[PDB]
């Protein structure tokens, strides 16, 4: 599993994962804390 | 009418000259160079232009550089 | 009161005189 | 993306090559240079970007148009 | 040419060989018919020189002004023919 | 010492159906190219106005508006087929001038008698600052 | 009131565009069953509207002639008059991340470019040195005040390409 | 005796108009002949040819 | 002469070592990427079989394949 | 506006007339050969 993990590794899987991830913990920190237009501590 | 010239820097790797489609360039002796050989330019008024010659040059900076200058039938490289 | 004919005629012999000027300039430049 | 195309379509290799050296003079200065050199995109490169964001823009202008107006009307 | 076989190359008929041909000019004295031709060239006769062409170029331009002067009112066109009232505008203009 | 080849007029032609690329009116105005080369069988060659035509046994003569036409008919006769050949400008008033192996060997090989005009014994950087040349009209390479 | 804004918790406009979306969302209502999943969609995005609204108005944004929030940003001018929340903070929190993302990118770069085959290490990247790289670049502000106080986050000029001029 | 730097050692290149200026680069070889550029330096960067050898004199390059 | 079928038993072994190295098909992409051209001829090239090979019969059978993974994306 | 018939004889004149014969005489002397 060291080639696939190899290929995991590659640039185009990584950068989208990499971007799946940030904009689903994006998206669920807006489903939870919806319409934040100011840090309003 | 295209300005071509050879600079000290070329290592005589002969590819400009294969390059050429108009046959400008050759190779004349030299001494300057492990190869022991030179490109020359007798021939610039039928030389076109096209910079294959450039595209081939090795050397970092190129040692076949080629100005183009007045146009004639032969450097717009006409047909009719 | 709009100007008249007169001069109207007097000013576009003018700018004849003036265009005869600005060729002779033209012609200086050129040699 | 259709305004987008236009850049890729009007210019030339050369002077994006050029910024790109200043660019990687920026990099170089705080030892961020990627080893795989930053080249401009190829002649063919900016040509092929440059009819698919125009092709993709007018399209798309026209799809939206089209939708829309058949949808809120008919 | 000396096209016999494949040769289709001659220095010493290099006329043919290079494509210079007439293609459909042909040479014949006999067109046109008596006293018309004399006619024709009667008509067209001192007008040939450059300068007298010119003149006639000359004239065309006279008679190209002389529409404008009285010409392009005896053909009516609305140019110069009258008005009829006007309009006021957006807000309080003329 | 070398001597150029006699361009021999009544030399035979490949065969080929007629092209719209051949030549036109700078032929006889201004100058039209020619290339003979040597082949040792009939075979299928590809013009360079577009089409295709066979050459025969022995010699074969094909006149061309430019040179870089006969330049391209020639590499690809040397690349695919391993034939050399000979190249002669020709113009409209008679005379003919040989071209392209002009001192018998090739460009890119080395011939010991040759004219090394338009070299340079500088660096590129080093050539004078256009500043220095104003007014002239010549390029600071050419210095 | 900082230039001339009234707070949206007493501006009239901003209560009348809650109004004015309400009851938009109200005549979409008004075309299905109480209990349809439509209804309840609806619903929710009625108490994500009002809830928005009374945010807003609870947090102490400014309105403009109309009813919509607007921000400072100006030091001094949102920090003396409570509105830091508007620009200042989130500037610190995107510096912050920016300066987490960059570090890390740029720690990679000189731990792979002292390697084998740094080309390989960047269209296939060493993921547990990524991952490591990224929780280390956390501390990216320190680090890079301390590289930067020891000359060694920037180049000398000397070893810089440049054109001839 | 051998001129120019010793085979295999680093080098900084001082031509101003090459792609690797002020770079690092590693001696390959130095011709003994009287060439007018005998140095061979090899670099991991390539150009925009992509070429990553060059030819160089003696006065535009030093050691280290 | 004679339309029948015929096979290769088993010609391309089915593994992942080929995708941990993009550029494998074609020559020119080999020993890396030394500039960020190289990571878009890789993807210019990916359907250019006749760059990547020379042979009509692994070109016909890349081009069967791949319309199979069509049919598939389709479905 | 006094004296209406000058534009109907200096807009054809500027017109027609003089760019005819400024692009005749231009024309004639880009190709003039011995000047
Ligand atoms: C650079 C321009 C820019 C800026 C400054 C903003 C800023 C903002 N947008 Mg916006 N947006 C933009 C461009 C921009 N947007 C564009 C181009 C689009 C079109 C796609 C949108 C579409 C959009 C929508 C649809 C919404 C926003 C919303 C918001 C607000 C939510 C803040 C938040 O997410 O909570 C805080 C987030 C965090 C604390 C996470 C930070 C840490 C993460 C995990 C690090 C990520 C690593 C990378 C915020 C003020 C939302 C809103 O309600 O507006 C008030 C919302 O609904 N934006
Ligand atoms: C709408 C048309 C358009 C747009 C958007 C741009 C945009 C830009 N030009 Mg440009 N230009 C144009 C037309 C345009 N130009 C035309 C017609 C010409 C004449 C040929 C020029 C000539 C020109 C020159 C000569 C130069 C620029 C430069 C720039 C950049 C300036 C930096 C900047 O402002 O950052 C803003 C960034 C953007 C506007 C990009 C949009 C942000 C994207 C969409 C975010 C990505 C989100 C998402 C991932 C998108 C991908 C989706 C996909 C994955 C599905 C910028 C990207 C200069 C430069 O390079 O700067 C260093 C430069 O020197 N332009
Ligand atoms: C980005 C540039 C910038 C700009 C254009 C301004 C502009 C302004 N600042 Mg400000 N400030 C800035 C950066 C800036 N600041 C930064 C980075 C900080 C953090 C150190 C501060 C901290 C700050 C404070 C504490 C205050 C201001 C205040 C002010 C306002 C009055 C200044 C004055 O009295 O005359 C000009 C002053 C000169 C010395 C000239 C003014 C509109 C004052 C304010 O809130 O206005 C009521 C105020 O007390 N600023
Ligand atoms: C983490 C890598 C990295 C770092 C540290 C930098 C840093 C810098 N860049 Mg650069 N850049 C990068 C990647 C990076 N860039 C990439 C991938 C591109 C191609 C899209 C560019 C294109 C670019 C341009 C055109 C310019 C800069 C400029 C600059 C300087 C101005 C600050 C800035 O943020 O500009 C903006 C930076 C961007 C718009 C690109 C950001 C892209 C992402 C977010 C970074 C890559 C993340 C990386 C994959 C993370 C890896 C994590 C690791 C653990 C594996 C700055 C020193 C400017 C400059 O020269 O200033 C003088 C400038 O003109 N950058
Ligand atoms: C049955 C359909 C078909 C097939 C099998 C092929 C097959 C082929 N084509 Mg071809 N072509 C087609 C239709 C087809 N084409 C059509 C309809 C057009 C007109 C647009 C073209 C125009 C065309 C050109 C100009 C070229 C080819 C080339 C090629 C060869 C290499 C392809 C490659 O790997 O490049 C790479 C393929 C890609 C990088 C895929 C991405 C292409 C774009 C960016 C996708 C469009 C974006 C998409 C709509 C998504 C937009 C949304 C976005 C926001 C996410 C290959 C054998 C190339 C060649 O050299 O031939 C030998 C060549 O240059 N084709
Ligand atoms: C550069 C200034 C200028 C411009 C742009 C115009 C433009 C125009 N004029 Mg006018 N004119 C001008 C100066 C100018 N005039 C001056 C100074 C006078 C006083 C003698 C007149 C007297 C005049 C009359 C009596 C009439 C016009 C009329 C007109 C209109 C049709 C042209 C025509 O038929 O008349 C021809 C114009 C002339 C014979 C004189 C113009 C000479 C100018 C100064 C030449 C300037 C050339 C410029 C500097 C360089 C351009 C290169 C060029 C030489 C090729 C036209 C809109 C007609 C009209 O009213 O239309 C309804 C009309 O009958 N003009
Ligand atoms: C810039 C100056 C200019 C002027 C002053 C005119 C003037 C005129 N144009 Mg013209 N035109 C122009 C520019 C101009 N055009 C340009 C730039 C274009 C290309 C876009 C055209 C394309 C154009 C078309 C397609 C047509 C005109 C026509 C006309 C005539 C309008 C109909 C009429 O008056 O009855 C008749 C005009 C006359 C009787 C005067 C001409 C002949 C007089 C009697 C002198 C002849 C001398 C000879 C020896 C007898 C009029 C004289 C229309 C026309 O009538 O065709 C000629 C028409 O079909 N024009
Ligand atoms: C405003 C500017 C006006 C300028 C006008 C210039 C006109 C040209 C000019 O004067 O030419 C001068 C020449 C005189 O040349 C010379 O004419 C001489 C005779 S004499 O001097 O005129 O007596 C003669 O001896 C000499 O050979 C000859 O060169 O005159 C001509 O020969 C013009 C004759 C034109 C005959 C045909 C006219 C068009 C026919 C229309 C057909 C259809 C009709 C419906
Ligand atoms: C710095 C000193 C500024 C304090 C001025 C106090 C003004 C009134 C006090 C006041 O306005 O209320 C507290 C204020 C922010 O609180 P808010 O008014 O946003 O609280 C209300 C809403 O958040 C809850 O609905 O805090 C600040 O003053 C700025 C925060 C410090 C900035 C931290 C950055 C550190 C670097
Ligand atoms: C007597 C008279 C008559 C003739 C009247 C005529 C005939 C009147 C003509 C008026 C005209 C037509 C005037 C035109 C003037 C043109 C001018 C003033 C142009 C000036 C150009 C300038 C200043 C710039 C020139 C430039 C310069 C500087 C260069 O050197 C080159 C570029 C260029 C831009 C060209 C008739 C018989 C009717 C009735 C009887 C009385
Ligand atoms: C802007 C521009 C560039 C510069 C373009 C560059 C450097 C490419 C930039 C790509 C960056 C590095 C990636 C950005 C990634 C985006 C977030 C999404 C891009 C879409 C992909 C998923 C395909 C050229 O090289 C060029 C060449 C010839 C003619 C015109 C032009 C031209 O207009
Ligand atoms: S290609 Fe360059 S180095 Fe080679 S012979 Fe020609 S000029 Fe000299």
């Amino acid at each position: 599993m060291k080639d696939f993990t190899t290929y995991l590794s590659t640039a185009p899987v990584l950068t989208l994962l990499s971007v799946t991830v940030v904009a689903g913990l994006l998206i669920e920190i807006n489903r939870f804390f919806p319409d934040a237009l100011i840090a309003a501590f | 009418s295209h300005t071509v010239k050879i600079y000290d820097t070329c290592i005589g790797c002969t590819q400009c000259v294969r390059a050429c489609p108009t046959d400008v360039l050759e190779m004349v002796p030299w001494d300057g160079c492990k190869a022991n050989q030179i490109a020359s330019a007798p021939r610039t008024e039928d030389c076109v232009g096209c910079k294959r010659c450039e595209s081939a040059c090795p050397t970092d900076f190129l040692s076949v550089r080629v100005y183009l200058g007045s146009e004639t039938t032969r450097s717009m490289g006409l047909a009719y | 009161m709009p100007i008249a004919d007169y001069q109207v005629f007097t000013a576009l012999f003018l700018a004849l005189a003036t265009g005869i000027f600005a060729v002779r300039l033209g012609v200086a430049l050129y040699k | 993306v259709w305004a987008f195309s236009l850049m890729f379509l009007f210019s030339g290799r050369g002077y994006w090559q050029e910024l790109i050296e200043s660019i990687v003079w920026a990099h170089n200065k705080l030892k961020v240079a990627p080893a795989i050199q930053p080249r401009a995109l190829s002649i063919t490169q900016g040509r092929a970007v440059g009819v698919a964001h125009y092709l993709l823009g007018g399209i798309a202008t026209t799809w939206s148009f089209f939708l829309a107006r058949i949808l809120a009307v008919g | 040419k000396y096209g016999e076989e494949s040769r289709y190359f001659d220095l010493k008929d290099l006329e043919n060989t290079v494509g210079s041909w007439d293609m459909y000019g042909q040479e014949d004295k006999s067109r046109y018919n008596g006293l018309q031709s004399e006619f024709f060239e009667r008509a067209a006769n001192g007008l040939s020189r450059r300068e007298y062409i010119l003149g006639l170029v000359a004239i065309g331009g006279a008679g190209i002004l002389a529409w404008g002067g009285k010409g392009a009112a005896d053909v009516r066109l609305p140019t110069v023919g009258p008005q009829q009232p006007a309009q006021v505008g957006p807000r309080g203009r003329l | 010492a070398f001597t150029p080849p006699t361009l021999q007029s009544d030399t035979p032609s490949p065969i080929f159906g007629g092209s719209t690329g051949g030549l036109l009116s700078q032929a006889q105005v201004e100058e039209f190219h020619v290339i003979t080369w040597e082949s040792k069988k009939e075979q299928i060659f590809e013009m360079p106005t577009g089409g295709a035509a066979i050459m025969r046994q022995g010699p074969n003569l094909l006149k061309l508006a430019r040179k870089e036409q006969c330049l391209a008919l020639l590499t690809q006769l040397r690349t695919k087929f391993k034939i050399d050949g000979y190249i002669y400008r020709v113009f409209p008033n008679g005379e003919v001038q040989y071209l392209h192996p002009k001192d018998g060997v090739y460009p890119e090989k080395v011939n010991a008698g040759r004219s090394g005009d338009n070299t340079n014994m500088r660096r590129i950087g080093q050539n004078k600052e256009p500043v220095q040349i104003k007014f002239s009209g010549k390029i600071p390479a050419e210095f | 009131d900082v230039a001339g804004l009234t707070p949206c918790s007493e501006s009239k406009a901003f209560a009348k565009r809650k109004k004015n979306e309400v009851k938009a969302l109200n005549k979409r209502l008004k075309n299905y069953e109480a209990d349809s999943a439509p209804a309840l969609a609806l619903k929710a995005t009625i108490a994500r509207t009002e809830a928005r609204f009374d945010k807003y108005a609870k947090q102490g944004l400014l309105c403009g002639t109309d009813g919509l929030p607007h921000l400072i940003a100006d030091p001094g001018l949102a920090l003396r008059y409570g509105h830091a929340g508007d620009v200042f903070i989130p500037t610190i929190g995107f510096i912050y991340f920016a300066g987490w993302l960059g570090y890390a990118g740029s720690k990679y770069l000189q731990a792979v470019a002292a390697t084998a085959k740094p080309i390989e290490k960047e269209i296939i990247i060493d993921v547990p040195l990524a991952w490591k790289l990224l929780w280390e670049g956390f501390g990216w502000p320190l680090r890079a005040f301390a590289e930067y106080k020891n000359g060694s986050l920037m180049e000398d000029d000397a070893k810089i390409t440049v054109s001839p001029r | 005796p051998d001129v120019g730097p010793k085979r295999g050692t680093q080098v900084r290149i001082l031509r101003p108009e090459s792609y690797w200026f002020r770079e690092t680069g590693k001696v390959v070889s130095v011709d003994q002949s009287g060439i007018r550029y005998p140095v061979v330096v090899r670099f991991e960067k390539v150009n925009y040819a992509g070429v990553s050898t060059n030819n160089y004199a003696l006065d535009e390059v030093v050691a280290a | 002469k004679k339309v029948k079928i015929v096979v290769d038993r088993n010609p391309v072994a089915t593994n992942f070592e080929k995708w941990a190295k993009p550029g494998h098909f074609s020559r020119t992409l080999s020993k890396g990427p030394t500039t960020t051209t190289w990571i878009w001829n890789l993807h210019a090239d990916a359907h250019d079989f006749d760059t990547q090979t020379s042979d009509l019969e692994e070109i016909s059978r890349k081009v069967f394949s791949a319309h199979f993974g069509q049919l598939g994306i389709i479905f | 506006m006094s004296a209406q018939f000058l534009p109907s004889i200096l807009v054809p004149l500027v017109g027609l007339v003089f760019p005819a014969v400024a692009m005749a005489s231009m024309f004639l002397y880009i190709e003039k050969e011995e000047i």
